[PDB]
């Protein structure tokens, strides 16, 4: 039995070993409880506002669009404490762990940002946090690894399998299944077994609510399209949710195309992968033909999740959302362009979403359109990779 | 086929509990794997439990994670494991053979076709580690349609609702888990399982010494399964294949002997 | 003739070569004009809000103060676009350059942050920006140097004299004095020749106005003290100004004590330097006894300005403000402590101000007090220096 | 003393314009500096202009920034420069000697005491590069009290208000700047300056060839000052001290000759 639907059409579910179900049922229950509890909401609202900085601005970029008939706004999650949208849902998940009486937090991280984020929520809120990270990513994310540790978290490297995020995601589960009674598993994206895709969505949705209000305030009407990168789905579902019932509003998700779809070396399972069952759920997966899970590739470390949230696969299948891809070059061009014409260094991740907006504008410059891009994070962390590339080139 | 029902009845006429070791197919290589398996049988296993190497075995501990990696170092694929199974069934008629699968490998090229391929190589059961009863329908159906017994794990904290689902939906044997965590007080489940006419329980997770096999049977379980310990042996002996089989032999005999009246 | 007083008691003035005065008179005039112009104010308010993120939160830190009778709030300039308070005044100065019809911006920078800041304001607002930076700081601030250049600014290294910020400050002047007619000099602190200390103050004062409102909202009354680091004076005067007429409100400025006042190797000219005339003004200077200007030392690169704003020297001399110092160790302890108990990585600069608050609390834990610290920036940029120190140690 | 008034009157009786080179004291070293200075005189300078090395000479171009650095490489300090001045006055009675100072070095140990030390070594004027007329009071006072002429710069864009301040407040000569920028159509200022009985103007900044000295005098300026060019010569000859003095000699003679009737 669950209280909510664990499925978005055919995708989603709860595929975990039997020993973990009481944990997901308990979590679902505590989340359902929390959403009707005014104290919980007021406490969440208060950290998002006075600790994390909400609401985030909505920024019109006239320099980018000049000479065209696009108007473009970026929702500045790069301004949120922590530097990316992930801090929203971690605070919510932490209050949940609290509300369940758990005292420890477990989280997985690839590029480091969800690990930094769970460690900051943990420190603030009195939880003991341990983070799993694949040794390959450890090697290549020392800033992050040191940030989490300055914040009292313990960082545990994962050496098995490809040693990256999916292997962190396995190690997180293994641990949860023997400590769930005291620990809560702060999953890092809107993915995984129910009720996580729904709870991550609901704790990121303020991004779309505030967008809507702001755009109505500044323009008098809803956008023609909202665009967001899609690594595992949290920022995009966050920007989309509140516009889902607004049929005239385009939802465009951007998955990394890496060196190029035809090359194989990409991160776009929703449009170029194949349905599978992994990580607690049924969704598009990057996988071989025999069914082993493979890694996602992208010039940006954070769109590494080799699968995608179920709700996006559903949205796609019914037509209600559109998903496209943007290559590393395209995303680097968009990065450059923002730095030089609006003076915002966007994350390479959010670079993908900006890049598809710029294509929308450029390919048809006399089309009349009002776009919002979700600038899911800041790109300070990417300054050197862009540096090394522009040097080799 | 009814190999489990047959074994169970035979063992029950001997007043014996069942002893079933687990290995990963193709670890450390195919040939050596086939020899390990034959040695496990020749030493006394009542049934096998065999894993198909998978990239992301989120319910296993390190030991068996190394086993999959070694199997992958040697190129072993599912299509190879099935050929392995086939020659195992060819060599041994009556031994129940259960697979331990992860969901993706069964759902990959169509669920039904996975259970059909199981039937044509002679497999008797399949346990899918990351599909809970709540999500078992498609998998249990496809299983019964091809005569394979779908195995389920009964957790130590299982509540009565779950007990009944397991007893209703499983066949061949019931995997009685001794503990939470990953591979590395049961009297109640066991009585309740008999009460609901579950398939006979095999106690699993952490069985590594003969005393525990004996203790399981006394508790009322029809038997015990041991894998980590079996894999440990492999992983300890990689440098000498012959010593590998010899220690496998001795451990299995010791385990089997303990289930005896 | 000027329109406003160029002096704060004995300190300040306009000591520039005669050729630059028409430029400072013109600037003063344009600023006086702007402050009475509602269009200018509305345009400034709109970038601070929808481009820079204002207002910034005020954050209560219960974990830090537990067990004591201090209540501590940090004003989160670390959340402002750009990551530090400097973005406020640069946007104001840029609109000024605009209003004067200039098209080019000139700025000096030490640790990089004022250079990044002037380059982002420049990019947004259509100005051509060149930045002067001392070659020693160039060497040691590559991230910053590359950030400014991604944002279209030209970075010109200064090799003369100690090759650091003061030598950048000279090179800025030299250039202004031959291009002032098209270029505006975006000075980076509340220092230098009038009208800069007054204009930087007035374009940073929103930090104290919002603090006041927020603290009245959350606590019902004004703080007992506001504390802020003092590198050249802009963030602190920004936090102080609006509380100056509130006599019961303490203003405490924190200058870097470096390895220790007695050692000589510090950055605290206001309390441990000697009055001099340099950089367009009369104020406390780090200087030899014969009168050559020396460098300020500190573990944090941004408190390097070897002098201090005039208005702070005045405030100090009349008793209305207090100035203290905090050493590198003390500032590193405070850095650590914030990371681990509130999950905010503060800038080493703002670390000094937090450190003095913690002393206020620790030395008298049963005193009843409500403190605000101005967290002037984020410390992402300092992660490695703290790393290397904690490794050697 | 009245050395400037005296020189000017003498030059005026010769129908001559004045030629005054600038150097930094102690560049490249003290001894060599003293020899440079004597060579400048022996070659014909009418008055000297001497800088005291300072750390942050924000109104000078590279050339003279190198001069201060070389002077600092050699340890030269203000107290040393004053001893230098003293032996210069001892050697040459009547030559006007002006200093080019930065504010801090004059305000450092008390403004009044700086002008007093100027008087005791025999200095005649002091120009302080970063003190505009608007801020000149303390400096001009202290100057007149000790008989030193306070020099001011009249910028090319000077408006009538400024013209009058300069003419009122300066003494000895007026520094007529040829251009904005740092060290590296004047007829109106010059007439207006005469009109307000300013001290005689010396045209400065960028004078480096004899033609310009001649052009200044024709314009009505009582003379021209050249420093960058003089310093260039130094900096070009550091490897050979003797060639240094010889080229200094030739350039100065060439400059001086050009101011002649
Ligand atoms: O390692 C063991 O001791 C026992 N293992 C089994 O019975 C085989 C097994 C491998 N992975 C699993 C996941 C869930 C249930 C059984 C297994
Ligand atoms: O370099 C020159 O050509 C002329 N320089 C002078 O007349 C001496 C000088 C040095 N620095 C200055 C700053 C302002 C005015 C004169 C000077
Ligand atoms: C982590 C991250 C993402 C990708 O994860 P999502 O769940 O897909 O949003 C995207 N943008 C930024 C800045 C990220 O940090
Ligand atoms: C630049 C900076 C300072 C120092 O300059 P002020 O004018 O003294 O405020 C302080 N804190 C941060 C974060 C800075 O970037
Ligand atoms: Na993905
Ligand atoms: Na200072």
């Amino acid at each position: 039995t669950t209280l909510l639907n664990p499925y978005f059409g055919e995708f989603g579910g709860m595929y975990v070993p039997q020993i973990l179900m009481p944990a997901l049922n308990q979590l679902e229950e505590a989340f359902v409880s929390a959403q009707k509890d005014p104290e919980f909401q007021a406490q969440f609202a208060d950290l998002l506002k006075n600790y994390a900085g909400r609401p985030t601005a909505l920024t019109k970029c006239q320099n980018i669009t000049a000479g065209t008939r696009t108007t473009l706004y970026l929702k500045r999650e790069d301004l949120l404490h922590g530097g990316a949208h992930k801090t929203n849902q971690v605070l919510g998940q932490a209050l949940l762990a609290k509300r369940m009486g758990k005292s420890e937090i477990i989280a997985e991280t690839g590029a480091g940002q969800h690990g930094v984020a769970s460690a900051l929520a943990s420190a603030l809120l009195g939880l003991k946090c341990r983070i799993y990270m694949g040794a390959k990513d450890v090697e290549r994310q020392s800033p992050n690894v040191f940030r989490m540790r300055l914040m009292g978290a313990e960082v545990i490297p994962v050496h098995s399998g490809s040693a990256t995020l999916k292997d962190a995601c396995n190690e997180a589960l293994r641990d949860w299944s023997g400590s769930y009674e005291t620990a809560h598993y702060m999953l890092g994206t809107a993915a995984g077994p129910h009720p996580y895709p729904t709870i991550v969505r609901e704790f990121q949705r303020m991004i779309g609510e505030e967008t809507k209000a702001q755009i109505l305030d500044k323009e008098g009407r809803l956008p023609d399209a909202v665009i967001a990168c899609v690594g595992g789905g949290s920022n995009a579902i966050g920007m989309f949710a509140d516009f889902i019932n607004d049929t005239s509003v385009g939802l465009i998700g951007v998955e990394p195309g890496g060196h190029g779809i035809e090359t194989g070396e990409h991160g776009a399972p929703l449009k170029h992968g194949r349905v599978g069952i992994y990580f607690g759920m049924k969704a598009p997966m990057m996988q071989t033909a025999d069914g082993q899970i493979e890694e996602s590739y992208s010039i940006s470390a954070g769109l590494d999740f080799p699968s995608v949230g179920p709700q996006h696969a559903y949205l796609n299948s019914i037509g209600r959302a559109d998903y496209v891809s943007i290559t590393d070059d395209e995303a680097l061009e968009a990065f450059k362009t923002l730095c030089r014409h609006e003076g915002i260094i966007p994350a390479l991740e959010s670079s993908h979403a900006l890049a598809h907006a710029l294509k929308m504008m450029r390919e048809q410059p006399e089309k009349e359109q009002l776009l919002v891009v979700n600038l899911s994070g800041r790109g300070d962390k990417d300054i050197f990779t862009v540096h090394d590339i522009l040097k080799a080139r | 086929m009814e190999r489990y029902e047959n074994l169970f009845a035979q063992l029950n006429d001997r007043r014996e509990g069942a002893f079933v070791p687990f290995v990963t197919l193709g670890d450390p290589g195919i040939e050596q794997s086939l020899k390990i398996i034959d040695t496990l049988i020749d030493a006394g296993a009542d049934a096998l439990e065999l894993g198909v190497p998978f990239s992301d075995p989120l319910a296993d501990g390190p030991t068996i994670q190394n086993a999959n990696l070694r199997a992958f170092a040697a190129g072993v694929t599912p299509a190879q494991c099935f050929e392995m199974l086939a020659l195992i069934r060819e060599k041994h008629p009556t031994i129940p053979i259960g697979l331990l699968m992860y969901a993706n490998l069964v759902f990959n090229n169509g669920i039904d076709a996975f259970y059909a391929r199981c039937e044509q190589v002679g497999v008797d059961s399949v346990l899918v580690a990351d599909v809970p009863v709540e999500e078992s329908a498609p998998f249990r159906q496809a299983a019964l349609r091809h005569n394979i017994a779908p195995i389920f794990i009964c957790p130590p904290n299982a509540d009565d609702d779950l007990l009944r689902q397991v007893a209703s939906y499983g066949r061949g044997y019931t995997y009685l888990l001794s503990r939470s965590g990953v591979t590395g007080p049961l009297h109640h489940l066991i009585e309740k399982l008999k009460e609901y006419h579950a398939a006979p329980a095999l106690q699993g997770f952490g069985i590594s010494s003969p005393e525990q096999v004996s203790a399981a049977v006394r508790a009322g379980a029809a038997g015990a399964i041991s894998g980590s310990a079996i894999v440990k042996i492999i992983e300890k002996n990689l440098a000498s294949p012959k010593q590998m089989l010899a220690e496998l032999r001795s451990f299995v005999s010791a385990m089997k002997a303990a289930s005896r009246a």
